[PDB]
């Protein structure tokens, strides 16, 4: 009856396992041994921000490099001024249970996101001189974790109903569902020749999803606790991925395997946020310990630490211009770090 | 011999009592600095408590002295810093007490009362208010003379008056309200839980009530016998010195005790 | 259900997998290739630098 | 968008009179708020300017001591008192809305004016006042007296266009931003000192006269214009 | 600084003066999350004081609640109860007509108060307990392992609170508030009321000091 099935899959599974075991050559230490280290990276705070009365959960920086939105629980979605440390503007939001907040490439729109089980899609250059509420996006069952802006029409959201979902913004519309998670789906991270995307969820698992037909392309599991954070190189060819279990891991989509590991035995905490440098050489990784480490993406060495907040980091960005890391924590502030 | 060696506790109580503000202020930039109304109340008192302690060589030489060998300005600044700093401690004292009365028996408008910025405005009006005593202090004194030469208030029925008006606005006021505000907050977490189970809870009950008895038992040894011996020497007519300078060291003693009360005890400092 | 959970997992078992040589060699030559225009990687100077 | 503008009308000089503007179809409490005026065969020329919440209030330099600038924001009105009217007030007035952050476009909705007939600073020179133009391309210059390139690396200029019977509308702001509303073939360039504004395939409503305004510091000055004829 | 940037600068102040007097207005509200169960009764608690996430706001006695109900969350919960780590006080509903109801009440009510109130986020958060269907134990008889007890009225509830409160480790930080339901009356926000001024009270002798 249903004998096959199982074993089936555990042959095939198994012969997966074989020839990812045999296409693993060597390792990624191995060939990087002989680069000079980075060093210490001693970057130090620029700029604090302060206005938020509760903690920030997300925040996402602008294509200008210039520009950040971050959103706390006080229902607030501030979007500030960098250079100057300038509140642009401040949005009111409907439910102040939100985990997510992105801004469009563009400079038009921002997203938010949170328990409410809706994507808000609010419009800045508009008229009026307000910022006003364009869109909302329901059809999820879970709350929403993560979002990202593909267009001005287009969004991709991770909910914690095991499902992803492509949206078109001007209808409204589910035009695709991305399923095959077990778990509740935490991190998003789209490709920057927007045509993949990788995705991380609570089964220790990571998926590899195309956006064109809505098929899971490549499934990655090395985790032993729930994935929360999930970046992408600037190639776009490999990710990188922060749990619960204290470590980062690195993997590629060509090899189908894990290329590095990033821990350390004093550091028994969580990742809240993972982020990339511009060259992709530093990956910063927000903890539960208060601090954001810095590692060197390619020899697994702890290269800095960044320590001015007390409480937990919650979330990272690093502008497309590569100049600064904005870092935001539950201690209602967040700093700008060169 | 003489009871002058036993008035050295001019010293233990001076040195002492400014180390008890000298490391009151390191509190505010070790720890939490104004997050709190209560940290604030606790460094305002300390100032004064520490200004309070800054006169004491000017009583000690005119005790050991039988003078006011100094200017008519030393005598005028001196009065009036004691005055003004006497006034700041009782009226802060005061104060800490309305706000743990305050957050105790009226906790939803303790919500929005028990703000740093209505604390800071009121602590502003205390100083203000005590300027009132600190500038009549320094328009109306002066030294007199006599072989010796004195420092008092120089203007008689005007000093009757500005005697009862300290003892009244200094004394029985804010030991009436005190007591007041301590007694309704010990009968309101008298039915609190957490504090009337079982256990450790009524330990912590009786530790809140030993420190509402200390501090008010410290208030009264330490300003009543300085007044009663001014009312009886302002009204009635060799040992009257020696009793009057063991009086106003007791007053001292309450400026040496007073941090140790209001900080040591507090349970927020670590 | 169980035919389409073995199906698509067999579908994406056959795909052409590069070596772990060919991985490594691509990030140190991405990583190679951008250095000098990541600026977190040395400390720019105060006079181009924004903050 | 509505800015309509009313309380004009004929007075002798020595008088007061109060102008007002109804703001409509926007947030009226976030904008900044100018009076501009224009005499009525001549240029523009900057009056007054309120903040937003009333903070900062500012006056050009022929009207201090005697001008008023006020607004209400429940009533969604600006307010403009002038007291001791000279023959030289004799002008029409706009009410224009200004916002200030980062990327904003300020000056862009120009309200429709009212008429008062009564009966250091930086130079904007437009040399030419009349260039006649039919598909071609028209290039329009400005000059200034100091450099409008300011330590942020913002140009501050801003061009007008005011077409016959209408109030102007912002063509660029910021020397080489675009506003919206307004069609590619315009482009703004300059630099320092020196300015100029390209049309590339000119057509019907680009007849007008063409402004430069300065922005780096109070009073804010206009250019004499440039005019372009069929 | 130039003029625009001034003006952008005025704007920032402004927008700071909005956001103290927006938070002033938001430190002024209490936050209770419901956490029983759609077989608990939930909702009636709710609506007797007159999908997704749902938040009701009502003022009782000059003291505003927002009162947060997350019944609607099939996912994980330890990826989202962090979001309620500073509320004042836990709202938790049991049904007493549930050992003998739908398979597993019971079962399930104590599993998920064993879940909230040993939890990390909740270590010194105190619970407000309610225990339903006072009107409806008179009537269903315990009868169903190891009571040993008789199964008249005034006995059963009592048996009840005893079960839910012997799963409260970690005592003396944290008190639980445990009251029968009246559907009829207002005592349910009274007591909602009373807890909430007990959580006040003993939350202010921690800020000044005295605890
Ligand atoms: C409330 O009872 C009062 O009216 N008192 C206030 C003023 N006091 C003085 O002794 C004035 C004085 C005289 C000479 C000199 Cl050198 C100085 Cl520094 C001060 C007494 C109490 N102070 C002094 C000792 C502790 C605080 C009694």
């Amino acid at each position: 009856e249903l004998d096959q099935l199982r074993q089936e899959a555990e042959q095939l599974k198994n012969q997966i396992r074989d020839a990812r075991k045999a296409c693993a050559d060597a390792t990624l230490s191995q060939i990087t041994n002989n680069i000079d280290p980075v060093g210490r990276i001693q970057m130090r705070t620029r700029r604090t921000l302060r206005g938020h009365l509760a903690k920030i959960y997300a925040m996402h920086w602008g294509t200008d490099s210039r520009l950040l939105v971050s959103a706390s629980q006080d229902g607030k979605l501030i979007i500030w001024d960098s250079y100057t440390t300038n509140k642009v503007h401040a949005i009111p939001l409907r439910s102040s249970w939100v985990m997510t907040c992105a801004y469009a490439p563009s400079g038009n729109y921002v997203a938010c996101g949170g328990l409410d089980n809706i994507c808000s899609i609010y419009n800045l250059k508009t008229r009026e001189g307000n910022v006003r509420v364009s869109r909302e996006l329901a059809g999820h069952t879970g709350y929403l974790s993560c979002c990202r802006f593909l267009d001005d029409n287009q969004i991709v959201t991770s909910s914690g109903d095991t499902t992803c979902a492509l949206w078109d913004i001007e209808t409204g519309q589910q035009t695709t569902t991305f399923t095959g998670h077990t778990g509740d789906v935490m991190s998003l991270s789209l490709a920057p020749d927007t045509r993949l995307f990788v995705s991380g969820a609570c089964d220790a698992s990571a998926k590899l999803w195309d956006v064109r037909e809505g098929m899971c392309r490549q499934t990655f599991t090395g985790h032993e606790s729930d994935i929360n954070a999930i970046c992408f190189f600037p190639n776009g060819n490999a990710f990188a991925t922060g749990s619960d279990d204290a470590t980062c891991r690195l993997f590629d989509l060509r090899a189908d395997q894990e290329l590095m590991t990033y821990s350390h035995d004093n550091i028994i905490c969580g990742i809240t946020s993972v982020s990339f440098s511009k060259s992709g050489r530093l990956l910063l990784a927000g903890y539960d310990d208060f601090n954001c480490n810095v590692w060197d993406a390619l020899k697994a060495d702890r290269a800095g630490v960044l320590a001015g907040h007390d409480n937990r980091v919650s979330c990272l960005g690093v502008t497309d211009d590569g100049m600064a890391v904005a870092t935001g924590s539950w201690d209602s502030f967040l700093k700008i770090w060169n | 011999a003489i009871p002058v060696i036993i008035t050295a506790v001019y010293s233990v109580v001076f040195v002492v009592g400014l180390v008890g503000n000298s490391l009151v202020m390191f509190v505010i930039i070790r720890y939490t600095k104004m997050k709190t109304a209560t940290n604030i109340y606790i460094f305002n008192l300390a100032l004064a408590d520490a200004l309070v302690t800054t006169t004491m060589p000017f009583q000690s030489t005119v005790y050991l002295m039988n003078s006011w060998p100094f200017g008519d300005v030393l005598c005028k600044i001196v009065l009036s810093i004691d005055y003004y700093n006497m006034f700041t401690s009782i009226f802060t004292l005061t104060m800490m007490s309305v706000d743990r009365y305050i957050a105790v028996c009226h906790p939803v408008k303790a919500l929005d009362f028990r703000t740093p910025l209505k604390a800071k405005i009121i602590n502003i009006c205390i100083w203000l208010l005590s300027s009132s005593v600190g500038i009549s202090a320094i328009v109306l004194g002066g030294t007199k003379v006599r072989d010796v030469i004195e420092c008092s208030l120089q203007f008689s029925w005007w000093d009757l008056f500005m005697k009862i008006c300290v003892f009244i606005f200094a004394f029985v006021i804010p030991v009436l309200i005190i007591i007041v505000c301590y007694t309704l907050m010990i009968l309101r977490l008298k039915s609190v839980r957490l504090l009337s189970g079982s256990r450790e809870k009524d330990r912590n009950l009786r530790r809140i009530t030993r420190l509402v008895l200390v501090v008010v038992a410290v208030f009264v040894v330490c300003w009543t016998p300085i007044h009663i011996f001014i009312l009886v020497e302002a009204l009635g007519s060799t040992a009257a010195l020696s009793s009057y300078y063991f009086c106003i060291a007791l007053g001292y003693t309450n400026s040496s005790l007073n941090p140790i009360l209001y900080a040591f005890l507090d349970e927020n400092f670590k | 259900q169980a035919r389409k959970l073995v199906e698509q997992l067999k579908m994406e078992a056959n795909i052409d997998r590069i070596k772990v040589s060919k991985a490594a060699a691509d990030l140190m030559a991405y990583c190679e290739a951008h250095a000098k225009e990541d600026p977190l990687l040395t400390p720019v100077p105060a006079s181009e630098n924004p903050f | 968008v509505q800015l309509v503008e009313s309380g004009g009308g004929l007075v002798q000089p020595g008088g007061s009179r109060k102008l007002s503007c109804s703001a409509s179809g926007f947030a009226f409490s976030s904008f900044g708020m100018h009076w501009v005026r224009q005499a009525p065969e001549k240029g523009l020329e900057w009056v007054a300017y309120i903040s937003s919440g009333s903070g900062t209030i500012y006056y050009a330099d022929t009207v201090k001591g005697r001008f008023t600038i006020s607004r209400d924001d429940p009533k969604n009105t600006l307010f403009l008192q002038m007291t001791s009217l000279r023959s030289e007030d004799t002008a029409m007035y706009y009410c224009v809305r200004s916002i200030y952050y980062y990327g904003s476009s300020p000056f862009d909705f120009w309200g429709q004016g009212t008429t008062l007939t009564v009966s250091s600073d930086i130079v904007m020179t437009q040399a030419t006042s009349s260039v006649p133009v039919p598909g071609e391309s028209v290039s329009i210059s400005c000059r200034s007296s100091k450099s409008l390139l300011h330590s942020n690396g913002n140009t501050y200029l801003y061009w007008f266009l005011q077409r016959p019977g209408q109030s102007p509308q912002l063509l660029i702001y910021r020397m080489s931003n675009l506003a919206s509303g307004v069609p590619d073939r315009f482009s703004g360039s300059g630099s320092g000192t020196a300015f100029t504004l390209t049309i590339s395939r000119l057509e019907a409503e680009d007849v007008g006269v063409y402004y430069c305004m300065q922005h780096l510091e109070y009073p804010l000055t206009f250019g004499a214009g440039t005019k372009l004829e069929l | 600084v130039s003029a625009e940037d001034k003006a952008a600068a005025e704007r920032s102040k402004m927008i700071d003066k909005n956001l103290r007097e927006d938070g002033e207005k938001q430190r002024r509200e209490i936050k209770l999350l419901l956490l029983g169960t759609s077989n608990s009764g939930k909702n009636t608690i709710v609506k007797q004081m007159k999908t997704g996430i749902v938040e009701n706001k009502f003022t009782f006695k000059e003291l505003t609640f927002k009162m947060v109900d997350v019944g609607a969350q099939r996912s994980e919960r330890k990826k989202w109860i962090h979001c309620f780590e500073g509320v004042t006080a836990i709202i938790f509903c049991v049904e007493l007509s549930g050992y003998d109801l739908q398979t597993s009440r019971m079962a399930a009510s104590l599993k998920l108060f064993d879940s909230i109130c040993n939890n990390k986020w909740f270590i010194d958060t105190s619970l407000i307990l309610f225990l339903n269907k006072k009107d409806l134990l008179a009537e269903k008889i315990l009868t169903i392992p190891e009571y040993k007890g008789q199964n008249t009225y005034e006995e059963a509830a009592v048996y009840i609170q005893r079960q839910f409160e012997d799963l409260n480790r970690n005592k003396e930080t944290k008190e639980i508030y445990s009251h029968f339901t009246c559907s009829t009356d207002t005592s349910n926000i009274q007591f909602v009321f009373d807890a909430v001024t007990d959580v006040i009270i003993q939350n202010n002798l921690k800020y000044i000091g005295l605890c």
